[PDB]
């Protein structure tokens, strides 16, 4: 049993017709203090998987090292490490999911919420969630923390069920993700303007975008708002 | 919350962010924390929003009734009314209020009233959760008898840093300028102050 | 410890076609100990019926209170109180004890004597009105009653069909609750005749 | 829960209710509260349902191993003590168990042992365990004799559970009757309390308080 | 303080027919007031004509089902590909659950299939392994809403034959798979109306001597 | 205090009440009468927290005796029981509630009927053929359920009461030092001096 | 509960879902959360349902008496000031969280009120368990100078976000439109996207299925003449 | 369990021990023998937490019986009591201590003397002319202080024991269902079947 | 405590105050919080003095043994050893350590390791109770590739403000300069830095 110290907020993601998108801001909070502004919370594993991690950053860095080690280990005595016996999202997830549940069962959890986004060998989209309790679930849209409450509603308007996935394009999906990231910046007190976004497409492969910013923000209406009820000036 | 009031050559300026949070959720991102208890006596509110609104309303009532009988109250008088409420009801209040006002006799004055209900008259005052991060900056950069443009820059830069580090602070930077000329409201948006 | 589940018991009310039905078990207990199998929870003031679940001392007290108030109402108004009005009186009376409430789950049932419209309503312990069209449930087996009513109920039942539905809703809900049962009563209410029926059920 | 067991001329009577509750919620009316440890031994269940089930089935395995090694029926004393020594090792851990280990051997005759999760192991003629034990005791104590017939003893045990099923909110469902002889136990049926109550009320004249 | 348990909501329902069994469950997965997934399969085919669902805390539910499926696999290895009978599976699950008696799988487990005489079988477990063969069992969030309805509509409790007035009970006639599925769907429709954690979708696994068959139905998504 | 029983038979109400008074680790008295005559044909037994029990009983007694004098009329057992219930129902939401459970055994001279009322400290009233407070009911209600008939004679009621007391003396851990039995009928209240 | 308020060109609109809950159980599937303080001042409530209803009636009653006393139509700021001062006095124990909206001779107004007595001004607001789902929609689609039809659409879409994604919210969308120089139009069950499907079976019992012990006529009539 | 008394007279040790076993609300048994014969001339009575009492007593019994067989010799009461004390003194600092209080009554065949040892669950041993555990002493010691003589006969010891039991039955709140009395002398151990 | 490490053109400089407090009592007013785990790898300690001393000693041991086998360790390696200890024993430690070192290949590097045991490589780092008050100042005044004299002034001014506002901080300002030239210790007394 511990308490999280340096924390990362919402990880949001969704499926689209050819793959998955995942996104997360670059902030490492220290309680209310916005301590670290250059934290990458999307960690790619090979060229077919991106693990997005929220919650305790020290535990994230540990998990990051486990995944790095997993790649090394998979390459050992494996002539097809960059082909048929490459790591799959489903392997990476199941490994993490095992670890999370074991750690909670020893009453010493990795204080995280994790979303494993990727594309399988057969071209299928992989999107599944796991957290400090070892709880796992899958959905056309997935989000952690505040993202669950604010991003999912918006992302579910695009892909409301499984049959919407083939109708959704990468441009529509990315637009929804980017809009969701803006909404979270308006409303999540532990979020930042700067974020990273990853697209894992079955055709174009992994596209990792760094140093993105929330833009087209609406603030002008603030000038008209005065007082808290009766004040006019 | 990040709030501050700064005296300068022509009078005084109050500054504030616009973020109100319920835990980590931003309940209001365009809050007006600069509130008016009299024509040229304003205050900055920090702490319980219910408490500080209730207090400010009572003060405004007291100063309105004062004005009807005895004419325009001094800034010191307004601070005293705030203090009386905050001190006597210290057990049931969570309020941190900066009182700023402009007389023609006394010019710009700033009074800060922290949790306990004590009063402190200062050249400038900072308060709210985000103030902790700018004690160093504000102490280094404040000068007395600054111009209006210099004071606006001082407040804008200070609250920019407070907002940058404090998650409880954010949104727009509101300002209210109190001088002989009158009352001027200013607003500064993220795209302006973030690049400072 | 929990006042609403010391004595136990349940009430259920249902609307039908030109009729309402209200029913209750007969159990009064001290937690596990069964004390009385004749503790009726449905009272009536004129043609308005009130069922009350929860802490039995309050059930009794409120009955005596509403008898008191409806009797004065009648003397002053020169007419019997109506279900819609009585519902508001129950709500007012409960909320006046906002920070020291009666631990009860009242249920109003009746037929407006002027319009002929069937009416039911429920309340939490603090006065919030639940004015449902279909049915109202209350007591220690409210979950069970919700499940029974939701599946068994259908609108515009005739009095003698409604009787079967509400009876089977109560009985099977009570048989899944330790603190409910020990007999049951069902009131079938029409605009100018009411029939009271004691049900045969398992006595454990 | 209400379970009882008493020694008499014709052996042992075991009678149990069938109800299982989670708070006020009646989880099951068809719970088997008599374990058939083996064809000669019976165990009753009160307290933790799992704890009783698991460890009394386990007891059956230990009793079976005993008679395989010793070529002789295990004594009621030995069988009960295997269970009591086990639960005593788990004392403090939070096991919840109240049981009668009932049997009829050559060297002992009919024997009943009350075994407890606190480690209590008592031999006796009449035992009653569960939330409704007090109600069953009343009927038992006022009607018990050593020279009861197997027919009358079976009824007494059935009636004593009915008494408890009626009054105790956490007892009911149905009554399971067993009659333990030296040649093994004999099941005497499942009796729904709902139907049994009205039957007993009429034939016996009892429960005049209740309207039927 | 770290709380190792959580509530993923959901509701399950097992009904044993005369020569078939059904294990049904909603496909909604939740935490608190949020929906995690509108389609997260809860009832699983574990092989050997046995179906299983561990409702409650999903992490413990998935862990148990995973371990049981494993147990079935190893039963084949160790005992010459012998079929695991439903009663043997039940006893095996008791030991899995009681194995964690002092740190329980926070789930209400139900399995369904056919007994060795080819009759329908449902078994029901508490979190610590106590179990019983039953004809009817609802589990999870809306269990308290569904069981009374089943007592009435499956076992004909409190129902008597008209004209006799309480003297003759309604006879316990056997239900067909089409009849059971109607009761299952109405149970889940009713549970969806009155329970916030129930909804989205209903998945029913039907076990007969021919094998396991699935049926899916939409539920309200509010 | 501990055990108080009540049984309404054909033509009378019988109240049995323990004689023990214990404070801590010592039985201070073994002849305590846990009852008060409210009126010539109304008896109230009581059990609960020390001090409160007698204070409440005597307070009720005074009020009924006051009513009796003012109107020159005996209140019906039903009326007395309703007055008592209201006092307890008022008490439960007080600064310091009366922690007292009572049985009211009375003979209604108007209806010519015995009447037994069981009221607990919350103000929970129930009219019964037989009643008890505390753990007494747990042992005795099974016997009373079995043997009780509404047409029983006073002598049969006493025999059934003996069987209840014997069961209590067998299975209860506390030694309550026997019971004082009192009969309430048309002729008034009397005490059975040998029990 | 999901409740929203949205300012527009010539007025304000409020909306709410219609699910009231007791724990995980749905007590009422068509609850009316849009309360009338005065003819053109309406509010929606979340939190303790008795408190929201009670506090709106009390202030609404006093607002009416005040309106009669001053010979003027009531103002939203008066309702706001009266609500906040009442709630503040009870220090949050009255669990009423309200979105107050209306039109008066001053203009159109939109406020929120929390249980401890703090109030906020805005062009778009949301409250209750589904406020985060609703606000996400409001933040995505709101703009300055909305028309009446756009604001109703935005408001009900925000309520829907709550209905679908928040378990505490569900059933139907109520709306009330308060436009300047017009009567407020209460639109009870404006949307109905959650009608229960037809059950598979009819559970109407055969008459004489339930066992009865006694029957009797209940005398509801008064004492009769002669 | 509840009351265990011990008295050492001229030529014997007498142990009186209650018969009740009350688990909670009900008295499950009224004929329980709270004693074990450790050796032919050594008897140990016991009282404490359920399960622990009998488990401890039988464990001690086994160990002494093992010693007796190994050496073909009976340990002196003093030696047995010292062995028992050490076990309890070891127990008190264990993960889960034995919550058991004992009286060891033995006749030393070497010295031709009765001996009574009182040992509590902490391992506090004292040799006494008369002893008790729990609340038993709180009454009986005043009577024993007054009447006891070291030259008393076994019959006088029993009469003094009756007076102790009568006082307990009068002033104790709990019904301990009488006592089983056992005498330990030169001829061994025997039970007084009428008491 | 007020500690900071700043990279600059020629390498890196570590800075610290000298106050150690037991509650409000200053147990040591001349503490050396700049500690040496290797020739040109130093650290600044904040949190439990017992914990940070125990950790630093273990790290120094590990780097000494490393050096014996594999030659001079990198600053990153030192930070990794600190992290391994702080992370794995996070439940039983209260340690906030800034690691600063000079390679010839990598030049000046700064790593910060907060309570959790996470590692963050930064151009400069601040830590300790007094750091809160200078986030604003340090962010505004830091530049990359400063000269030695500029970096000394930056640290001196920063810690001056931290000391001014934080009661837990005070005494002298110690500094350690890490460059190719070698290791230079600097000290600055209250009379110097207070008047800044
Ligand atoms: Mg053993
Ligand atoms: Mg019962
Ligand atoms: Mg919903
Ligand atoms: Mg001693
Ligand atoms: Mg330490
Ligand atoms: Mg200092």
């Amino acid at each position: 049993t511990q308490q999280p110290i340096v924390t990362g907020t919402s990880v949001i993601s969704m499926k689209y017709d050819n793959g998955v998108i995942i996104a997360a801001d670059n902030l490492g909070s220290y309680g209310s203090l916005l301590r670290f502004n250059g934290v990458e919370r999307l960690i790619p594993v090979g060229d077919n998987t991106v693990v997005g991690i929220s919650g305790d950053i020290s535990d994230m860095q540990h998990i990051e090292r486990l995944l790095k080690d997993l790649v090394t280990e998979n390459a050992y005595d494996n002539p097809l490490a960059d082909a048929e016996e490459a790591l799959e999202p489903s392997y990476i997830f199941e490994y993490l999911a095992t670890v999370m549940y074991q750690r909670r069962s020893k009453m010493n959890p990795l204080w995280n919420a994790i979303i494993v986004a990727g594309v399988q060998s057969n071209g299928d989209q992989f999107l599944r969630y796991v957290n400090l309790l070892g709880v796992t679930y899958s959905s056309p849209t997935l989000a952690t923390g505040f993202g669950a409450h604010m991003a999912n509603p918006l992302l579910r308007k695009v892909v409301d069920r499984e049959s919407d996935i083939p109708k959704t394009t990468v441009q529509v999906a990315e637009e929804a993700i980017v809009n969701a990231m803006r909404v979270l910046y308006y409303r999540d007190a532990r979020s930042s303007r700067n974020f990273s976004l990853a697209i894992i497409d079955k055709n174009t492969g992994l596209t990792f975008k760094k140093n993105l910013q929330v833009e087209n923000m609406k603030w002008d209406f603030a000038k008209d708002i005065k007082g808290y009820g009766t004040q006019k000036i | 919350t990040s709030i501050m009031a700064v005296t300068f050559k022509d009078g005084v300026i109050l500054g504030a962010d616009s973020r109100t949070t319920t835990g980590a959720y931003i309940a209001n991102r365009v809050t007006d924390k600069l509130t008016r208890v009299h024509d040229k006596i304003w205050c900055c509110r920090s702490g319980s929003a219910a408490d500080t609104q209730a207090i400010a309303d009572i003060v405004q009532y007291h100063l309105e009734l004062y004005t009807s009988q005895y004419g325009t109250p001094s800034t010191e008088t307004a601070a005293s009314v705030f203090k009386e409420l905050c001190y006597e009801n210290k057990d049931n209040l969570t309020a941190g209020i900066i009182v700023a006002g402009y007389d023609d006799k006394n010019k710009g004055e700033v009074y800060t009233i922290p949790l306990g209900g004590s009063v402190h008259k200062l050249p400038y005052a900072i308060a709210g959760s985000g103030s902790t991060f700018i004690y160093g900056y504000c102490d280094k950069n404040f000068r007395e008898n600054m111009s209006k443009e210099e004071t606006v820059d001082f407040i804008k830069h200070s609250l920019s840093q407070a907002i940058k580090w404090d998650g409880s602070s954010g949104g727009v930077i509101r300002m209210v300028v109190l001088t002989a000329a009158g009352v001027e409201r200013l607003i500064f948006y993220p795209d302006e102050y973030e690049q400072l | 410890s929990d006042p609403s589940s010391i004595n136990g018991g349940i009430v259920v009310a249902m609307t039908g076609k030109d009729c309402v039905a209200i029913a209750c078990d007969l159990r009064l207990g001290s937690q596990s100990l069964g004390v009385s199998n004749k503790f009726e929870k449905i009272f009536h003031y004129g043609h308005v019926f009130l069922g009350i679940t929860g802490l039995a001392t309050d059930v009794t007290t409120l009955n005596e209170m509403f008898r008191y108030k409806t009797n004065l109402y009648k003397l002053k108004e020169e007419r019997a109180i109506e279900p819609e009005t009585f519902t508001q009186l129950v709500s007012s009376s409960l909320y006046e004890r906002r920070f020291g409430p009666y631990f009860v789950g009242p249920v109003v049932a009746g037929i407006n004597s002027k319009s002929g419209k069937p009416f039911i309503a429920g309340f939490d312990l603090i006065g919030c009105i639940d004015e449902a069209k279909d049915f109202i449930v209350s007591g220690t087996a409210s979950d069970q009653l919700f499940g029974m009513c939701e599946s068994l109920y259908e609108p515009n039942l005739e009095p003698e069909d409604l009787f079967e539905t509400i009876s089977q809703a109560l009985l099977n809900a009570a048989d899944r609750d330790a603190l409910s049962g020990w007999g049951a009563v069902v009131y079938i209410i029409k605009k100018d005749e009411v029939v009271k029926r004691y049900l045969k059920m398992r006595q454990d | 829960t209400t379970t009882l067991a008493f020694r008499f001329q014709g052996g042992i009577i075991v009678a149990v209710d069938s109800r299982a509750t989670a708070g006020n919620w009646v989880a099951s009316q068809t719970v088997k509260k008599v374990i058939e440890i083996n064809p000669f031994l019976l165990g009753t269940m009160a307290g933790g349902v799992a704890d009783c089930q698991f460890w009394e089935t386990w007891l059956g395995s230990q009793c079976r191993l005993h008679e395989l090694r010793e070529k002789e029926r295990i004594s009621v004393a030995a069988a009960s003590k295997i269970l009591s020594n086990l639960v005593y090792q788990y004392k403090g851990a939070g096991l919840s168990m109240g049981t009668m280990i009932c049997g009829y051997t050559r060297k002992e005759g009919p024997t009943i042992y009350y075994v407890d999760s606190d480690g209590t192991r008592l031999k006796g003629d009449i035992f009653c365990v569960g939330s409704g034990q007090t109600f069953a005791y009343g009927v038992l104590d006022s009607n018990y004799k050593w020279d009861l017939s197997v027919e009358d003893a079976l009824y007494l045990g059935k009636r004593s559970i009915l008494a408890a099923a009626h009054r105790d909110a956490y007892s009911g469902g149905s009554v399971n009757l067993y009659h333990v002889t030296e040649d093994g136990w004999i099941y005497h049926g499942n009796h729904d309390v709902g139907e049994l109550f009205w039957k007993v009320k009429e034939e016996e004249g009892s429960f005049n308080n209740v309207i039927g | 303080q770290f709380n190792p348990y959580g509530d993923n909501g959901g509701t399950i329902l097992g009904i044993a027919g005369e020569d078939f069994a059904v294990l049904a469950g909603d496909t909604r997965n939740i935490t608190d007031y949020s929906i995690n997934s509108r389609y997260e399969p809860k009832v699983f085919d574990c092989g050997d004509n046995i179906v299983m669902s561990a409702n409650g805390f999903a992490a413990d539910g998935d862990a148990l089902v995973k371990r049981f499926k494993n147990s079935v696999k190893w039963y084949h290895f160790d005992h010459n590909d012998k079929k695991l009978s439903i009663n043997s599976a039940a006893r095996n699950i008791q030991h899995l659950l009681y194995g964690k008696r002092f740190f329980p799988y926070y789930v209400h487990t139900i399995i369904a299939g056919l007994d060795e005489d080819g009759k329908g079988a449902v078994y029901s477990f508490d979190p610590v392994g106590s179990y019983e063969r039953e004809q009817c069992r609802a589990g999870g969030a809306a269990a308290s809403l569904i069981m009374p309805f089943l007592d009435n509509q499956v076992n004909f409790k409190n129902q008597y034959e008209p004209g006799t007035n309480g003297k003759v009970k309604k006879p316990l006639k056997y239900l067909s798979v089409e009849e059971v599925i109607k009761l299952v769907r109405d149970s889940f429709t009713s549970a969806t109306e009155r329970h916030i954690q129930v909804g989205d979708g209903l998945e029913i696994l039907i076990v007969t001597k021919d094998g396991v068959r699935k049926e899916f139905y939409e539920l309200k998504r509010d | 205090m501990d055990i108080i029983l009540g049984i309404r038979v054909q033509d009378s109400v019988i109240l049995a009440s323990s004689k023990a008074v214990t404070r801590g680790i010592s039985v201070l008295k073994d002849s305590d009468d846990k009852t008060r005559q409210l009126s010539p044909h109304t008896l109230m037994s009581f059990a609960g927290e020390a001090g409160d029990t007698v204070q409440f009983a005597e307070y009720i007694q005074a009020n009924i005796q006051l009513y009796s004098i003012r109107e020159d009329y005996e209140l019906s057992p039903q009326a007395v029981s309703s007055f008592v219930r209201q006092e307890l129902a008022k008490s439960i939401r007080s600064r310091r509630p009366y922690q007292v459970n009572v049985l009211i055994g009375g003979y209604d001279k108007k209806k010519n009927k015995p009447e037994l009322y069981q009221i607990d400290y919350l103000g929970t009233k129930v009219e019964l053929p037989y009643g008890a407070h505390g753990y007494s009911g747990f042992y005795t209600f099974s016997l009373l359920d079995h043997h009780y008939r509404p047409d029983m004679t006073t002598e049969e009621g006493l025999d059934l009461l003996k069987l209840c007391v014997q069961e209590l003396e067998k299975r209860m851990p506390m030694d309550f030092k026997g019971v004082i039995v009192k009969i309430v009928d048309k002729d008034g209240i009397r005490q059975v001096d040998d029990f | 509960t999901t409740i929203v308020g949205v300012k527009f060109n010539n007025g304000v609109v409020i909306a709410a879902d219609t699910r009231s809950t007791q724990g995980p159980i749905v007590a009422d599937k068509n609850c009316a959360k849009l309360h009338r303080i005065s003819p053109k001042i309406w509010c929606a409530g979340a939190g303790t349902a008795a408190d929201t209803e009670a506090v709106t009636q009390l202030i609404g009653s006093n607002i009416e008496l005040h309106s009669l006393y001053t010979s003027r139509e009531p103002r939203v700021v008066s309702a706001l000031q009266m609500l906040k001062q009442h709630l503040f006095k009870y220090q949050g124990h009255i669990g009423a969280y309200l979105i107050v909206a209306g039109v008066d001779p001053t203009g159109s107004h939109l406020f929120s009120i929390h249980a401890h007595g703090s109030t906020d001004v805005g062009y778009y607001l949301s409250l209750g368990s589904g406020s985060l789902a609703a606000m996400a929609v409001l933040e995505s689609h709101w703009k300055q100078d909305l028309t009446k039809e756009e604001a109703i659409k935005l408001a009900s879409d925000a309520i829907q976000a709550g209905i679908w994604n928040d378990l505490g919210s569900g059933s139907n969308v109520d709306v009330c439109v308060m436009e300047i120089g017009k009567d407020a139009e209460y639109l009870r069950n404006y949307l109905t996207p959650n009608v229960r499907e037809e059950k598979q079976k009819s559970y109407k019992f055969p008459r004489g299925t339930t066992a009865v012990l006694k029957e009797s006529i209940v005398n509801i009539c008064d004492i009769q003449e002669e």
